[PDB]
């Protein structure tokens, strides 16, 4: 199917679900336009989907989409080269591809169950804009018999902050919002910090909306935990080193331009949460080398 | 006139023999002084043995009781605190805090509500929103209401506690029960099954019992 079936596709899912990430959607997109193929050789079947990611990574610019892509296409493909009929090769990606998604689906569950031991009782925990898996670590933890008071940001220019704060009022929690020049007068009372991600880059950092490097840099004047939590396919090969290394088709949206993503160094960061387990930053660089086969 | 009795003492066989001849002992105090008035012939000497970096005391009435208890819940006495669980018993258990407070399992608390220190919660209990509770002991299986002072108070199993009620040392036996609006003023007790009305404020000394008042009305 041509490109204007994938764009519609594409399009068509997200909008159906909102509770659902732009990988997920892309997955499907791939695993859909694999279906739907007629070819004869294997690598000219390679060509067809490294054009249709190329030409899927042009209408959304996310981090996560690319890592998702290349590691469905280095996946799919552990051992088709075996008999000479392209039919038993076509089902077996197909089943591979199917357990691919099934398997992305539990990552949610085991990092809430992972991470929501981490929290004490009667406690202040700060946070920055919106994140789905964030909420569900509150939810959980809140499923424990525990009690703790919220901090949140309003996180300019959408103000993407007030839409967790609503959601957290849903169940009955102490939840307040503050201004996004006020991070440092408030961090006295914090106890720990608990943020998203948007990818994650070889030697640890992280790479995220907008304002997480001052947050970062003054809980670390005053000696408080950094926590991160991420998915395994947000994993990304890069090794920037300031803040002018990362790639210009991720810091503008498709100074005055007001770049939507930054970068934190792995020295300011204490334990990181992935459905891999528990890693120090230090690991990221074997996991990576170790996941990306 | 710096020695605290323990009531333990190592006996031989002789001591039998010598509550037999002496029909007329009763205790050990007795024995004591009679031994120590003969002092002819035969079984004559008595020793004494002082500890100072151990533990030992007997409870004979509530004030001791409650000294006794007090020491205990603040790890004086400890090869033994709560956390333990030396009776091996599958319904006492109990996690250890900050403060000393020691926590039971499933309990649940609500929104407000402040725990000071030295303060044991067994399983089942409820307890509302915005209480006190300080210095207290609390049995399984009880209800608390809302706007409660608890201060060295000491509660049995299946206890109920009607909203804004004030309580000051005293002890409630079991499955009592107590209305709203009432204050009880220190050293009061409840024996089983004792109900108090409400809108009432009983004085100091206060006991109640349902068995006859004093040995059909």
């Amino acid at each position: 199917m041509d490109d204007k079936e994938l764009i519609e596709y594409f399009k068509s899912q997200m909008k159906e679900d909102p509770d659902m990430a732009s990988a997920v959607a892309a997955i499907r997109t791939l695993l859909e336009f694999l279906k739907r193929d007629k070819g004869e050789t294997i690598q000219g079947l390679r060509a067809n989907l490294t054009s249709a990611i190329e030409t899927l990574c042009g209408v959304d610019s996310s981090v996560a989409v690319s890592s998702g892509g290349e590691l469905f296409l280095r996946f799919i493909s552990l051992a088709s080269l075996e008999y000479s009929d392209y039919s038993k090769c076509k089902k077996i990606m197909i089943e591979r591809g199917e357990l691919f998604l099934r398997r992305i689906s539990l990552s949610r569950n085991k990092i809430a169950d992972l991470c929501h031991t981490f929290i004490k009782d009667g406690a202040t925990i700060l946070t920055h804009a919106y994140s789905r898996v964030v909420l569900r670590v509150l939810e959980a933890a809140v499923a424990a018999k525990k009690r703790f008071s919220v901090y949140v940001t309003e996180s300019q220019p959408d103000l993407s902050g007030k839409k967790m704060a609503k959601a957290l009022c849903h169940l009955n929690v102490p939840v307040t919002v503050v201004l996004d020049a006020a991070v440092g007068y408030i961090m006295e009372k914090a106890d720990l910090v608990i943020v998203g991600a948007e990818g994650v880059v070889e030697n640890g950092g992280i790479i995220n909306k907008i304002g997480t490097n001052q947050m970062a840099v003054c809980a670390k004047a005053q000696n408080k935990p950094f926590y991160v939590v991420a998915e395994s396919f947000k994993f990304v090969r890069l090794f920037p080193l300031n803040q002018q290394d990362v790639p210009d088709k991720f810091k503008y949206k498709a100074k005055e331009e007001h770049p939507w993503v930054d970068y934190t160094a792995p020295s300011l960061i204490t334990l990181l949460f992935t459905d891999l387990g528990v890693l120090t930053p230090s690991a990221v660089s074997d996991e990576l080398i170790k996941l990306y086969l | 006139y710096d020695l605290l009795d323990c009531h333990i003492s190592i006996c031989s066989p002789q001591v039998a023999q010598l509550f037999t001849d002496n029909f007329d002992y009763q205790t050990r105090d007795d024995f004591v002084r009679g031994l120590l008035v003969n002092e002819e012939i035969l079984g004559n000497q008595i020793h004494m043995h002082v500890t100072a970096k151990e533990y030992g005391a007997r409870v004979s009435n509530l004030h001791m009781y409650s000294a006794v208890c007090a020491d205990v819940i603040r790890r004086w006495v400890y090869p033994l605190t709560p956390e333990a669980n030396f009776t091996d018993s599958t319904t006492q258990s109990c996690t250890h805090s900050r403060h000393n407070i020691y926590r039971g399992p499933e309990v649940s608390l609500g929104h407000g509500s402040i725990l000071e220190e030295n303060v044991l919660l067994g399983s089942g209990t409820v307890i509302g929103s915005n209480c006190f509770i300080t210095n207290s002991v609390i049995g399984p299986g009880c209800h608390i209401g809302d706007n409660v002072v608890l201060d060295q108070t000491y509660l049995w199993q299946g206890v109920r506690v009607a909203a804004g009620a004030q309580i000051h040392q005293s002890l409630l036996c079991d499955n009592a029960e107590v209305k709203e609006r009432v204050t009880l003023k220190p050293r009061s007790v409840l024996t089983s099954q004792v109900v108090v009305g409400p809108n009432i404020t009983l004085p100091e000394g206060s006991v109640i019992s349902l068995h006859p008042p004093d040995a059909m009305k």
